[PDB]
């Protein structure tokens, strides 16, 4: 989809392999903020949101958190605590035509500047004077959208680029979009080191009297420590307590 | 053009809709009630039933009746939330509503004893900005610095001096034609704002 | 194509006096879209009204603009020194965006007769071949003369080239240079050359000739 | 809030000139900018206009098949090239834009560029000819004769600079031979023929032709 219109997928209940995306060389931009590119198949993802586009290559520096441009301002805006990834690759010989491409087009005016994950797809005509546009082009009066005319003579600065941007809620609440880690049985009353939707620690997991509501996955103390889990495959809640201990 | 689509006096319906970086947060609480004239009084926490990731500009809003309510607004606020021993909101400060709440919110306390407590600081706001510079819009020498028609060697590398004149160095950092754009000391996107005496190239 | 004619051609007009200007349009425009251009000769243009009632940022507040539809007008209060120049009307809401031709806004002044003074051809032009005859009127006004070559009482025409300045800054008089080229051999055919001058100024035309060689 | 244009230009008949135009103190990612010509002692010649976002054309049809206008954002400047040019294409050429601020733009076309003349024809690079209009024999008329000389123009000064008062410099004619003809007079009391030098200095840049002809009564 064109920029201005950036097509958003959501998922849900499937097991991915980053890895072989990290170690792919078609992709010309693979960058993560918030969690490490190769740490990727420990934490099971929670929320998941995969939205793409296509910009031309001297635009991929404006995919950044705190960045300023066209696509930025106008076209897609990035929060500045944004936790996700960004990934880009050279689609030159898929969405470049020669003599320009028509199907790709971008924002180019716009009063103020977007909302973060905000997406603008109106045609009113941009008015730049005082006097009001009545649907007609003209003086102070432009169509709001641009075309990009990708051609595969371009520079690779002015190529096509598809850009994917996944943004996720790591451990917040109940996952769905996991990863590929096969589990264990869960041992009570034990000191175990667990990982639950990968938060980790050492603890004994113990039954529990706590009435959690369907939307809550875990319980945090006064230290804002984990203290319950509630376990992803028997809807039951266990209370994590440290595998007890004194001074000795 | 659709992009999402999905489907599923004696009751009290309550519900909160926010807009947060594009996904739109639908909470609610419905709770049984016997009052016709107003809102009843009392507390009850909201559960999250949906979030909407639609990227939509929301400005306006209206309701929908079935023909043969109260409506607020919300404020960035900080409240101070009781949770009690079985996991359920029990109670809620207010910080901004009175300074006793302040008190309370301070304290991080129900319950404030007899005395005086220091709770905040009073700062008055400003009313308008003045931007100040010396009233001198010439052109920089940039075009016949960066565009010349030849350069000198590294070994006899050339200094010239700009000065009493106004540059933008955005649309230079918006530029491809620039190979490598390195800045050290100061970062290369806020360059417009700042005001330098003895510049050289 | 909307065609935009301006009014008058020339506005002689003193200074300290009220200028009004005319700017017809050849079908009916928006008044939103029509601009007045000042430009004086050897000088970019320089908006003064915009929205047809609009005036622009720096021009004095003596300038003034009506109209609507097809017929537009540009008032001037009190002419200034440094008002007068060339005023352009210019539509700009259809395409093409068409200017005026344009309107001249002279000082006027008491109808004064050219001073007239003929220049034989100089000798060192004489050895390339080819001989100029100028006749210069002078000082005078209104603009328009008459300028007539006549070589042995014969009347010349299709071998004369006239220039004439613009009004002068200092008397408001126009001066013009009325040049006459033959080959050295039609020069030397014959040994009377004069200028005849026809001006508002002058009660009778004057002539102004000399003897070749003499 | 600047509008700078390209120098002059000198060119034979069938080749291509581009106009540069400049802008500078608004946002010119936001404006339009528009070409005018204007030949030499005639009208304004409306030629087309381009929007500088979207590079968008519409033009004059008198000049549809000539002249192409186009811009280039990263330099801030935009262009006008005119090809197969002639005789008649020499003139000044203006461009307009109105200036913009980040969101908002002027109602009008209220900036404008110094004018690019440009000359064309068959003609060849000339010196001029400077010959002197000596005083016939109160007030007397005298003068110096700028003749054949390509392109334009040519500057005349009396005295080098002194002598302004009763000063007419005519503008010039083109000749049917393709050369422009010049006539600058000064009127001075008959007295002082004997005893006031009087020399015009005649100035050709396009042929760096310096003349300092004096002139004398016969
Ligand atoms: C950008 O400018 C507009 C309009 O300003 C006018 O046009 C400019 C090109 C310049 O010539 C100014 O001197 C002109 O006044 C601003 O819009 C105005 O905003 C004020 C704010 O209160 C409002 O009162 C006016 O009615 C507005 N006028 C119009 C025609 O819209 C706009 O605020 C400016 N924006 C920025 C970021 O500077
Ligand atoms: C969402 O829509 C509102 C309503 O148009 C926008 O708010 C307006 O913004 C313009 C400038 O862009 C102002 O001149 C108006 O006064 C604003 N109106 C109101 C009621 O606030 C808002 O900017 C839009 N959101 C985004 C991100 O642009
Ligand atoms: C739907 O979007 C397309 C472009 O993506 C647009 O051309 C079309 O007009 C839109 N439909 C409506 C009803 O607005
Ligand atoms: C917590 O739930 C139990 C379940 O019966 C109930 O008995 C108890 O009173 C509840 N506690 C509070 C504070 O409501
Ligand atoms: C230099 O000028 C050329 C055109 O002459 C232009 O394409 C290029 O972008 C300019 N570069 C800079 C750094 O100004």
């Amino acid at each position: 989809a064109s920029v201005y219109a950036w097509n958003r997928k959501r998922i849900s209940n499937c097991v991915a392999d980053y890895s072989v995306l990290y170690n792919s060389a078609s992709f010309s931009t693979f960058k993560c903020y918030g969690v490490s590119p190769t740490k990727l198949n420990d934490l099971c993802f929670t929320n998941v949101y995969a939205d793409s586009f296509v910009i031309r290559g001297d635009e991929v520096r404006q995919i950044a958190p705190g960045q300023t441009g066209k696509i930025a301002d106008y076209n897609y805006k990035l929060p500045d605590d944004f936790t996700g990834c960004v990934i880009a690759w050279n689609s030159n010989n898929l969405d470049s035509k020669v003599g320009g491409n028509y199907n790709y087009l971008y924002r180019l005016f716009r009063k103020s500047n977007l909302k973060p994950f905000e997406r603008d797809i109106s045609t009113e005509i941009y008015q730049a004077g005082s006097t009001p546009c009545n649907g007609v082009e003209g003086f102070n009066c432009y169509f709001p959208l641009q075309s990009y005319g990708f051609q595969p003579t371009n520079g690779v600065g002015y190529q096509p680029y598809r850009v994917v941007v996944l943004s996720f809620e790591l451990l917040h609440a109940p996952a769905t979009v996991c990863g590929p880690k096969k589990s264990t049985n869960l041992v009570k009353n034990k000191c175990v080191n667990f990982n639950f939707n990968g938060l980790t620690g050492t603890g004994v997991l113990t039954e529990s009297n706590k009435k959690f509501l369907p939307f809550q996955q875990f319980g945090r103390d006064i230290a804002d420590t984990t203290d319950a889990v509630r376990d992803p495959q028997t809807l039951e809640i266990l209370d994590i307590t440290p595998c007890s201990f004194g001074g000795v | 053009n659709c992009t999402f689509e999905y489907v599923s006096f004696k009751n009290l319906r309550e519900f909160v809709f926010k807009n947060i970086d594009g996904y739109f947060k639908i909470y609610s609480k419905h709770t049984p009630i016997n009052l016709v004239r107003d809102l009843p009084q009392g507390f009850s926490a909201l559960e999250p039933l949906v979030d909407l990731p639609i990227g939509i500009n929301i400005t306006r809003f209206q309701t929908l009746l079935a023909l043969h309510y109260y409506v607020g607004y919300l404020q960035p606020r900080t409240f101070l939330l009781k949770y009690n021993e079985n996991g359920t909101i029990t109670d809620a400060v207010d910080c901004a509503l009175d300074p006793l709440s302040e008190t309370k919110c301070t304290l991080k306390s129900f319950t404030v004893e007899k005395g005086i407590y220091q709770t905040s600081n009073f700062r008055v706001q400003p009313t308008e900005s003045i931007v100040r510079f010396p009233n001198i819009t010439n052109l920089c020498p940039f075009g016949e610095v960066f565009n010349a028609t030849r350069f000198a060697s590294v070994y006899a590398w050339n200094r010239k001096r700009i000065s009493n004149c106004v540059a933008d160095y955005s649309v230079l950092y918006n530029s491809a034609s620039f190979s490598t754009f390195k800045c050290y000391g100061v970062s290369p996107t806020k360059l417009n704002d700042l005001c330098f005496t003895n510049v050289y190239a | 194509d909307i065609q935009m004619t301006q009014s008058p051609g020339t506005l002689s007009l003193s200074p300290g006096e009220r200028a009004t200007l005319s700017c017809r349009a050849s079908q009916s425009v928006s008044s939103s879209y029509l601009a007045w251009y000042q430009q004086k000769p050897g000088q970019a243009p320089r908006l003064l009204i915009y929205g047809a009632s609009s005036r622009a940022t720096g021009i004095p507040d003596r300038f003034s603009g009506s109209g609507s539809g097809t017929d537009f007008t540009l008032t001037i209060s009190r002419l200034e020194p440094e008002d007068f120049g060339v005023y352009y009307c210019q539509q700009y809401g259809s395409s093409p965006w068409t200017f005026g031709q344009g309107t001249k806004v002279e000082i006027k002044r008491t109808v004064a007769a050219p001073s007239v003074f003929i220049f034989p051809p100089s000798d060192e032009q004489l050895k390339s071949g080819t001989a100029s005859v100028v006749c210069l009127l002078n000082n005078f006004y209104p603009r328009e003369a008459k300028v007539q070559w006549k070589v042995d009482n014969a009347l010349q025409s299709g071998n004369s080239q006239e220039s004439v300045t613009e009004q002068d800054s200092k008397d408001s008089t126009y001066s013009l240079s009325s040049t006459l080229t033959l080959s050295k051999a039609d020069y030397e055919k014959h040994k009377v050359y004069a200028c005849e001058v026809t001006h508002q100024g002058l009660s009778s035309p004057v002539t102004k000739s000399f003897n070749r060689g003499e | 809030v600047q509008l700078v244009q390209s120098g002059p230009e000198v060119k034979k008949p069938g080749t291509s000139v581009k106009v540069s135009c400049k802008a500078s103190g608004f946002t010119f990612t936001t404006s339009a900018v528009q070409w005018v010509r204007q030949a030499r002692g005639q009208r304004l010649e409306w030629i087309g206009w381009i929007v500088v976002g979207s590079g968008n054309t519409n033009y004059a049809q008198k000049f549809q098949e000539r002249v192409t206008i186009t811009r280039d954002m990263s330099t801030t400047t935009a262009y006008m090239e005119l090809s197969s040019l002639r005789s008649e294409d020499t003139a000044v050429y203006f461009c307009a834009a109105p200036h913009c601020n980040s969101t908002s733009c002027y109602d009008a076309f209220d900036i404008w560029g110094q004018g690019t003349m440009v000359t064309v024809s068959s003609a060849s690079t000339k010196g001029p000819s400077v010959f002197p209009l000596a005083p016939s024999s109160g007030t007397a008329a005298l003068g110096c004769l700028v003749k054949d000389y390509f392109p334009e123009p040519v500057t005349v000064s009396w005295n080098s600079g002194a002598l302004t008062s009763g000063v007419h410099t005519f503008p010039a004619v083109l000749q049917s031979s393709g050369l422009y003809s010049l006539s600058s007079v000064v009127t001075v009391p008959s007295s002082s023929l004997g005893t006031q030098t009087y020399i015009c200095n005649v100035n050709h840049k396009p042929s760096n032709t310096k003349v300092d002809k004096k002139v004398e009564p016969k």
